[PDB]
C-alpha cells in the first residue's frame, strides 16, 4: 500500500527525533530514568509512601503498573524507584500479583494507601491488598480477588475513589453506564457485591469519570457524545445530572478536576484540544488549549502549582501547560516555537502515551508510560520556572 | 573500530527526495522564498497536508 | 613462537 | 551438439557478474526467464524469438561492499509464485518476489559469504546453502527457521563452494576449499523427522526455540579424487562429477567398480575414478559448469571466453567430442553458464558483464 | 629371450586392462542412465503438474518519476537489512579435549606377476628397476613378490 | 578529482536534517526556547498568580436573519 | 568566500528543477 | 557578523566551501543568537556530522566532516525490529504488547552547568 | 541499552521468553556422544559385546560426570538403575559383571558393590 | 590379544589376563571413561576323594568367569554360586582343584609417580617435575611428595585453605571437610573452591560487541574472584601452535592460549562461550592456569563486581599486533 | 597461491 510504505519512513523519521531529543536532555531535564518494561503498561499512579535512608543521597517511592500482554500472565505491579536528593540509583519491582485479564487502570485508595482497585477487559472490577499477597506469585498460591466488584456489563477505563469519603468508588465504561459502589459497608466475606447506585445519563461510550476533591457527592463524567455531565449524588436522579455542556467539538476521553481550586475543571478530548470551565457557569469555556496533534488521553493538574496542568496522547507528546502565561505579549519567536500557556513539550517517547502521573512528595516529578514497554521518570530542568 | 548500520534505509532516501522535489516544485520553499516559507505556524491544522507524513500515527488502528 | 595468551 | 551466438548483451555496471540461472518453474511453452546477478544488482531478463533479450526488471540493495554471487529458483507451495534467493559477501539471504517486487524475506545465519543456493527439487521450501563459515546449512523458507545444519567437527577445514542435491533429493554433496568432498544425507529417519518438525511449529505457541538439528558427521569423505581446491559438483544420476584447478572434470563413484551407494559406509576409503572429461586452459577457482533437467548436456566455461560442452549419451562417453564454441568479443572469463528446460538455449555470463546466449539449431 | 616377452606382457596388459574395464563400466554408465531417465521422468511429471504465474515488466503503470535508472528500466532498489558480524564455525565442548599431529597400481603389478605364473627371478626385476626413478630397489620388489 | 562521493556523502544527512526542519516547525520534538544553550528566547519570567480566572468577556451580541 | 549555503539545497535537489547559478554552478 | 563553512571528506578533498546568508542553521534555519547557542545546536540537534572552528578572523568561520560513528541505530525492542522479516511486522509491529529484557538507562542524574555558555566558547 | 542477543549453536537471534534460564550449554554435548561411539567401533582388537557395555558405561558417565572414588561406588548403581532395560533387551549380563571386576582391579571399589550391582540387576 | 564372545555361544575359554586385556588397557582411572580423549596411554602397564565327585559339565568360558573371579574373590563360599548362573559350591570346589591339579621456573605437565622399589625420591619423575604425587600416582601410600589436604568448616576460597598457595582445587578424596566431595551428583554446596569440577559456570549470553565483532555478556551478577566459567578447547602442542598460528594469523583472528611449558588451548574449531571473551586492558576478569585432579584447566574470574548485562574481557597479554578483538 | 580472477 501507499500507507504501509509513508508508516515504516515514519518510523524512520522517529528514530532520527529520538536521538536528537536525548543529544538535548542534559539541557531540557534536571532528571531522566528510562527504564524497559517487560510488558507494556497501560496505567500509571504513584504512592505517597516515601521513604528516604539516612546518610543517602536520595528517597524512594512507588508506582502501581499493570500490564497488557499477548498470552501470558497479566500481573500487576508496585515497583519502587531510586533517585537522587539535593546533591543516580535504579528502579526495580519488588512486589507482583497475577490478574485474570490485563490492566486498564489502577487507582489506589487515598484513604488505605495500599487497597489498590482495577478494571479489565471482563465487566467486573476488583480490589486488591498487597498486604495480604505475597511479594512474588507462584502457581502453589493462589490470588482470591480480595474483594470483587459488580455492576457493568462490559469493561472500560474509568474509576475513582473519593478522598472526601472512605470506600466509595466510581467506574465507567462503554456499557453507557456509571456505577458507583460502597465497601466500608461489606468487609465481610461478600467477595462479590453490586451497586449503590447506577448511572445512565450518557448515550455514548463514557471514557472517564472522577470525583470533586471538596464536595462529598460531586462528580463529573465524560463520554464520546462530545458532553460534559456533572452529576451530584444524594439526588435519585440517575439519568439527569445537575448541570451539563456540549463542550468539544469531538469525542471527549479525560475529565479532571482541580486540587487548589473548588470550581475549575479541567478536560480534554479527541479535538486535539484541552478546555477548562468552571462550575459556577458551565456553558463558559474559559480557554482552549490548541497544540497538539491527535486525541488527547489524559491531563492532569499537578498538586504543588494549583495552576499548572498536563497532558498526553497519541502524538507522543506530553506537554505542561501554565494558565499565568494566558495571553502574555510574545517575541515572534516565541510564536514560532509555541503558544505562551504551553510551557514546556517532552519528546522522550517513541510511542503513544497510554498514562501518566505526577507524584506528591516531590515538585515536580513525572512517570509517564508508553505501549513501547518503557517507563521515564522525569524532573524537567529547574530554569524554566523560578 | 566499529561503525554501526544506519536505520534510514536508502529505500526511505528516494521518499525523502520525492516529496522534497514536489514540494519544491508546489510551495517552493527553498527558491521563491526563504528556507523558511512563510513563518509556518498559523494555518495550525492543514499543515499536515504537506507531505504525506508531517505527523502520522504509529498506528491507525487501535485497542481502545 | 606464533602469538599465545598467558594467564 | 552446435550452438550459435545469435544475441550477446552488456550490462550498466561494468563489474563481474557471477551468477545466472533460468526458472525451470515456468509454465508449459510462457517463455523463458532468467536471472544475472553483478557487484551489487539482481538482473531479471526476458529472451524473444531471434533473440531481443528482455530486460525486465533490475534490484539494488544499499551497501557497495556488497556483492551477490549467487542466486536460485523456487516457487511458494501455496500461492504459486516464483521467487529468487541472491547472496554473497555481507552474508546473507533474501527472497525476491518479481511479482510484488519486494525483498519479502531474509535470514541471517552466515558467519561469511553464500557461495552458493539450492532448493530440495522435491520440496520447494529447503533451501540449501552453503557458506565459506566451514558450513552448509538447511532453511526452510516457508516458516523462517533453520532445520539443519550439516556443518561441525567433521563437516570442513576449509571454506565451503558447492553443493548438490540428487534427483530424488534424499540425499547431497558438499564439496570445498579443502579438497575435499563429503555426502551428507536427508533420508534418515532422524533428519525426516526434524524437517517434519520445521513444518510444525510456530513461535507464538511455544517457549522454546526451533532445535537445529546439527549434523557434525558425513556418510563419506575423500581427499583422493583431486588435489587442488574444488569448485562444482553434479549429481549425475548416482555418480559423481567434480572439477577443479586441474584442467578436467572427474567422474567417479565412492567405493570400487560394482558397489551399490546406500550401502558405502563412512569407513569406505575408496574410489572409483570411472570417466574423465577434458578441456584446456582454467588455472583458476569459482569456474561452475551445469547441465540440463534431462541431464544430456554439460555446459563448462573457461577463463578465455571459450566454451566447452559435452554430450552424455554414450559419445566416447568419456574421452571424444571437446568442442569449444566461440567470439573474440568476450574473450573475457567465464563464470557460470546455464540451459533452460530444453538444451536449447545457453547462456554463459563473463568477467566483464557480458551476457552470450546462444541457441542450437532446431 | 624372456626378458623381452616379460616387457612385451607389460606393454600387453597396459591393453587388457581397460579392454576388461570398459564394459563394466560401461554397463554403468547404462544403468545409472536408465536411473536417470526414471527420476527425470517423475520430475517432469511434477513439472507439468503445477503452473506458476509467470513473470513480465515492472508495471508501475506510475512512480517512474526521476528515480535511479538502468539500461532502460527504473532500478527499484530494497532494504538495507541488518548484517550481523563474522562467525567462523565451531563446536561445543564443557571439558577439554585432546589432539594429535604418474598413475600407478600395484594391483597391475600383481596382475603382471600373475601373467608371469599363469604360464632366474631377477631377470623380472632388474629391467623394471632401470626406467622408474623414484621407485628403485626392484630387490624389494622381489621381497614383496615372495610375499604378496 | 570524484565530487560524486563526496555529494553523495552529504546528501544523506541533509536530506534527513531538511525533512526534519519541515515537520519540527510544525510538529516539534521538544522546544527551543525551554532549553539552557536556547536561553535567548522566552521574553518571560515566572511570576503571575492567577485562580479565580473567570472575566468572562464576552458581549458578541452578533446573530443572522433569514 | 563565495557560495551561500543553498549548496546544501541543491544536494537535495541536484536535479528535477533546481535553479539558478549557485544551486547550479555550485561545486 | 559573518558566517562561513568548509566541508572536509577525508581531511585534504574538495570544501565548495559556503558564506551563509544570516546566522540561522542553514539545516534547520532556527534563529540562534550567539555564536555559542548556535554551535551547541549545530553539535546536538544535528549531530550526523560534526563542527570545528576558529570563528575567524573576522567571528564567522566553521569547519564541518561527516561523522564516522554516530550512533544512527534503531532504538527499539531489540528483538522482532531489527530482525522480524519484512513482512508487515519486520521494523516496528507496535500493533500489540511484546517483552523486551528488563533494561533501564538513566540519561541524566542532575546536572552541573555554568551560567555561562562559553564553557563551549572556551571548547 | 541491554542489547540484541543470539544462540551460540546457530547465530540465530534469542528472542527474551528463551534467555530464559534454559542455557544451551551442558554437560553431554549432543555429539561427543557419536563421537565416542564411533570411535570404539574402529576398535578392531576387541569384542561386540564388550563395545557395547563400553559405549554404555561411557554414555552415563558423560550423562553424570563423575569425578571422585566415592563416586564410582554409587556409579555403578546408578548405571544398573538406569540401564539394566537396555542390558537385558541385548542380555549382557556376564560382560557387565567382567566390566565391574575390571573396575574392582582399580581399587575404586569392594565386592559389596559387586554383589549390590547384580542383584539390583536381577 | 583378542577374544570371542563371553555372552555369547562362541566362548572359547581363556585365562584371566586373556578375559581383561581389552578392559585392562582401554580405561583411564584418571578419567573414569573407556577411551579417553585427553588420557592416551598404551605401554607395557605396571598393575591392575573322601565324597564322591560333581560330575557335572563347565560351559563354555564358565571357565573363563571363574578363572577370572578366582583371584579376585580369595575363594568365596556362595557369592561366586549367586554370580555365575546355577551351580554348586562342591562343582565349585572339585573345579578349582581339577585346574589346580592341572598346572627456569616454567610448568611441566602431571605423569603418575611409579616405582617397582623405592619411593618417590628425587629420581622420581613427580619430584623431578616441581608438581606434587597426586592419587593416580604408584608412589607408595606413604609417599610426603603427594599433598595432604585441607581443613577448613565451611569455605577454602581465601589465602586460608592451604589447596590454593600452590594453586589447585579441592581433590574431593583429600578435601573431606571442605564440602568438595559432598553432593556426589547434587551441586548446592558451601565450598567455593570445587566451582570447575561441578562446572558451576555463569548463564553467559553471545551478543555483538562493542570493540570486535562478536562478545560475551553475563546476564546475572557476580562479585570479585567468583567464578564464571573454564576456557575450554583442544589442547595440543606448542609446535602445533606455531603451525596454526601461522595460518591463523592469515585468517587474523586468533583463540590461542598457553596452558604450561608443553601444552597450548585452541578454542578455534571447539570450546565454550567464554572464548569470545574481548580483549581490554581495563579488564572485568582474568585467567587462572589451575591445577584440577592433575589436569591443567582454566578457570575465568570476575577481577571485579559486575551486574547485568555487563560485558567481559580479559588481559590477553600479548603483543596484539593484531587488532583487540 | 591460486588466484580467483584472472590477472
Amino acid at each position: 500500500k501507499e500507507a504501509a510504505f509513508d508508516d515504516a519512513v515514519e518510523e524512520r523519521v522517529i528514530n532520527e527525533e529520538y536521538k536528537i531529543w536525548k543529544k538535548n536532555t542534559p539541557f531540557l531535564y534536571d532528571l531522566v530514568m528510562t527504564h524497559a518494561l517487560e510488558w507494556p503498561s497501560l496505567t500509571a499512579q504513584w504512592l505517597p509512601d516515601v521513604t528516604r535512608p539516612e546518610g543517602k543521597d536520595f528517597s524512594i517511592h512507588r508506582l502501581v503498573l499493570g500490564t497488557h500482554t499477548s498470552d501470558e500472565q497479566n500481573h500487576l505491579v508496585i515497583a519502587s524507584v531510586q533517585l537522587p536528593n539535593d546533591d543516580s540509583g535504579k528502579i526495580e519491582i519488588e512486589i507482583k500479583i497475577n490478574h485474570e485479564g490485563e490492566v486498564n487502570r489502577a487507582r489506589y485508595m487515598p484513604q488505605n494507601p495500599c487497597i489498590i482497585a482495577t478494571k479489565t477487559p471482563s465487566s467486573d472490577v476488583l480490589v486488591f491488598d498487597y498486604t495480604k499477597h505475597p511479594s512474588k506469585p507462584d502457581p502453589s498460591g493462589e490470588c482470591n480477588p480480595d474483594l470483587r466488584l459488580r455492576g457493568h456489563q462490559k469493561e472500560g477505563y474509568g474509576l475513582s475513589w473519593n478522598p472526601n469519603l472512605s470506600g466509595h468508588l466510581l467506574s465507567a465504561s462503554d456499557d453507557h453506564t456509571i456505577c458507583l459502589w460502597d465497601i466500608s459497608a461489606v468487609p465481610k466475606e461478600g467477595k462479590v457485591v453490586d451497586a449503590k447506585t447506577i448511572f445512565t445519563g450518557h448515550t455514548a461510550v463514557v471514557e472517564d469519570v472522577s470525583w470533586h476533591l471538596l464536595h462529598e457527592s460531586l462528580f463529573g463524567s465524560v463520554a464520546d457524545d462530545q458532553k460534559l455531565m456533572i452529576w451530584d449524588t444524594r439526588s435519585n436522579n440517575t439519568s439527569k445530572p445537575s448541570h451539563s455542556v456540549d463542550a468539544h467539538t469531538a469525542e471527549v476521553n479525560c475529565l479532571s478536576f482541580n486540587p487548589y481550586s473548588e470550581f475549575i475543571l479541567a478536560t480534554g478530548s479527541a479535538d486535539k484540544t484541552v478546555a477548562l470551565w468552571d462550575l459556577r457557569n458551565l456553558k463558559l469555556k474559559l480557554h482552549s488549549f490548541e497544540s497538539h496533534k491527535d486525541e488527547i488521553f489524559q491531563v492532569q493538574w499537578s498538586p504543588h502549582n494549583e495552576t499548572i496542568l498536563a497532558s498526553s496522547g497519541t502524538d507522543r507528546r506530553l506537554n505542561v501547560w501554565d494558565l499565568s502565561k494566558i495571553g502574555e505579549e510574545q517575541s515572534p519567536e516565541d510564536a514560532e516555537d509555541g503558544p505562551p500557556e504551553l510551557l514546556f513539550i517532552h519528546g522522550g517517547h517513541t510511542a503513544k502515551i497510554s498514562d501518566f502521573s505526577w507524584n506528591p512528595n516531590e515538585p515536580w516529578v513525572i512517570c509517564s508510560v508508553s505501549e513501547d514497554n518503557i517507563m521515564q521518570v522525569w524532573q524537567m530542568a529547574e530554569n524554566i520556572y523560578n | 573500530e566499529d561503525s554501526g548500520k544506519i536505520k534510514l534505509l536508502l529505500h526511505w532516501m528516494p521518499e525523502d527526495i520525492l516529496p522534497d522535489v514536489w514540494v519544491n516544485e508546489s510551495e517552493r520553499h527553498q527558491l521563491k522564498t526563504k528556507v523558511v516559507h512563510l513563518s509556518k505556524l498559523p494555518k495550525d491544522t492543514a499543515l499536515l497536508l504537506d507531505p504525506n507524513i508531517y505527523r502520522t500515527m504509529p498506528q491507525k488502528r487501535l485497542k481502545r | 613462537a606464533a602469538a599465545r595468551k598467558f594467564a | 551438439y552446435s550452438f550459435k551466438c545469435v544475441n550477446s548483451l552488456k550490462e550498466d555496471h561494468n563489474q563481474p557478474l557471477f551468477g545466472v540461472q533460468f526458472n525451470w518453474h515456468s509454465k508449459e511453452g510462457d517463455p523463458l526467464v532468467f536471472a544475472t546477478v553483478g557487484s551489487n544488482r539482481v538482473t531479471l531478463y526476458e529472451c524473444h524469438s531471434q533473440g531481443e533479450i528482455r530486460l525486465l526488471q533490475s534490484y539494488v540493495d544499499a551497501d557497495a561492499d556488497e556483492n551477490f554471487y549467487t542466486c536460485a529458483w523456487t516457487y511458494d507451495s501455496n500461492t504459486s509464485h516464483p521467487l529468487l534467493a541472491v547472496a554473497g559477501s555481507r552474508g546473507i539471504i533474501r527472497i525476491i518476489n518479481p511479482i510484488t517486487m519486494q525483498c519479502i524475506k531474509h535470514y541471517v545465519g552466515h558467519g561469511n559469504a553464500i557461495n552458493e543456493l539450492k532448493f530440495h527439487p522435491r520440496d520447494p521450501n529447503l533451501l540449501l546453502s552453503v557458506s565459506k563459515d566451514h558450513a552448509l546449512r538447511l532453511w526452510n523458507i516457508q516458516t523462517d527457521t533453520l532445520v539443519a545444519i550439516f556443518g561441525g567437527v567433521e563437516g570442513h577445514r576449509d571454506e565451503v563452494l558447492s553443493a548438490d542435491y540428487d534427483l530424488l533429493g534424499e540425499k547431497i554433496m558438499s564439496c570445498g576449499m579443502d579438497h575435499s568432498l563429503k555426502l551428507w544425507r536427508i533420508n534418515s529417519k532422524r533428519m525426516m523427522n526434524a524437517i517434519k518438525e520445521s513444518y510444525d511449529y510456530n513461535p507464538n505457541k511455544t517457549n522454546r526455540p526451533f532445535i537445529s538439528q546439527k549434523i557434525h558427521f558425513p556418510d563419506f569423505s575423500t581427499r583422493d579424487i583431486h588435489r587442488n581446491y574444488v569448485d562444482c559438483v553434479r549429481w549425475l544420476g548416482d555418480l559423481i562429477l567434480s572439477k577443479s584447478c586441474e584442467n578436467a572434470i572427474v567422474c567417479w563413484k565412492p567405493g570400487k567398480m560394482e558397489d551399490d551407494i546406500d550401502k558405502i559406509k563412512p569407513s569406505e576409503s575408496n574410489v572409483t575414478i570411472l570417466g574423465r572429461f577434458d578441456y584446456s586452459q582454467c588455472d583458476i577457482w569459482y569456474m561452475r559448469f551445469s547441465m540440463d533437467f534431462w541431464q544430456k548436456m554439460l555446459a563448462l566455461g573457461n577463463q578465455v571466453g571459450k566454451l566447452y560442452v559435452w554430450d552424455l549419451e554414450v559419445e566416447d562417453p568419456h574421452k571424444a567430442k571437446c568442442t569449444t564454441l566461440t567470439h573474440h568479443k568476450c574473450g573475457a572469463a567465464i563464470r557460470q553458464t546455464s540451459f533452460s528446460r530444453d538444451s536449447s538455449i545457453l547462456i554463459a555470463v563473463c568477467d566483464d558483464a557480458s551476457i552470450w546466449r546462444w541457441d542450437r539449431l532446431r | 629371450c624372456w626378458r623381452k616377452r616379460v616387457k612385451s606382457e607389460y606393454m600387453r596388459l597396459r591393453q587388457l586392462k581397460r579392454f576388461r574395464r570398459a564394459d563394466e563400466v560401461k554397463s554403468m554408465f547404462s544403468s545409472n542412465r536408465q536411473k536417470i531417465l526414471e527420476r527425470t521422468e517423475i520430475l517432469n511429471q511434477e513439472w507439468k503438474q503445477r503452473r506458476i504465474q509467470p513473470v513480465h515488466i515492472l508495471t508501475s503503470v506510475s512512480s517512474l518519476r526521476g528515480t535511479r535508472e538502468c539500461s532502460v528500466i527504473p532500478l527499484k532498489t530494497l532494504n538495507a537489512v541488518a548484517s550481523v558480524p563474522i562467525m567462523y564455525s565451531w563446536s561445543p565442548l564443557q571439558q577439554n579435549f585432546m589432539v594429535e599431529d604418474g598413475f600407478i597400481n600395484d594391483e597391475i603389478f600383481v596382475e603382471l606377476v600373475n601373467a608371469l605364473g599363469q604360464y632366474p627371478s631377477d631377470k623380472i626385476f632388474e629391467a623394471i628397476s632401470s626406467m622408474f626413478p623414484d621407485k628403485g630397489t626392484a630387490e624389494e620388489l622381489k621381497e614383496k613378490y615372495k610375499e604378496l | 578529482a570524484d565530487h560524486e562521493l563526496f555529494l553523495q556523502a552529504f546528501e544523506k544527512p541533509t536530506q534527513i536534517y531538511r525533512f526534519l526542519r519541515t515537520r519540527n516547525l510544525i510538529a516539534p520534538i521538544f522546544l527551543h526556547r525551554t532549553l539552557t544553550y536556547m536561553s535567548h528566547r522566552n521574553s518571560r519570567t515566572n511570576i503571575k498568580r492567577k485562580t479565580f480566572k473567570v472575566d468572562d468577556m464576552l458581549s458578541k451580541v452578533e446573530k443572522m436573519k433569514g | 568566500p563565495a557560495t551561500q549555503i543553498s549548496d546544501l539545497s541543491k544536494r537535495k535537489p541536484k536535479t528535477e528543477d533546481f535553479l539558478t547559478f549557485l544551486c547550479l554552478r555550485g561545486s
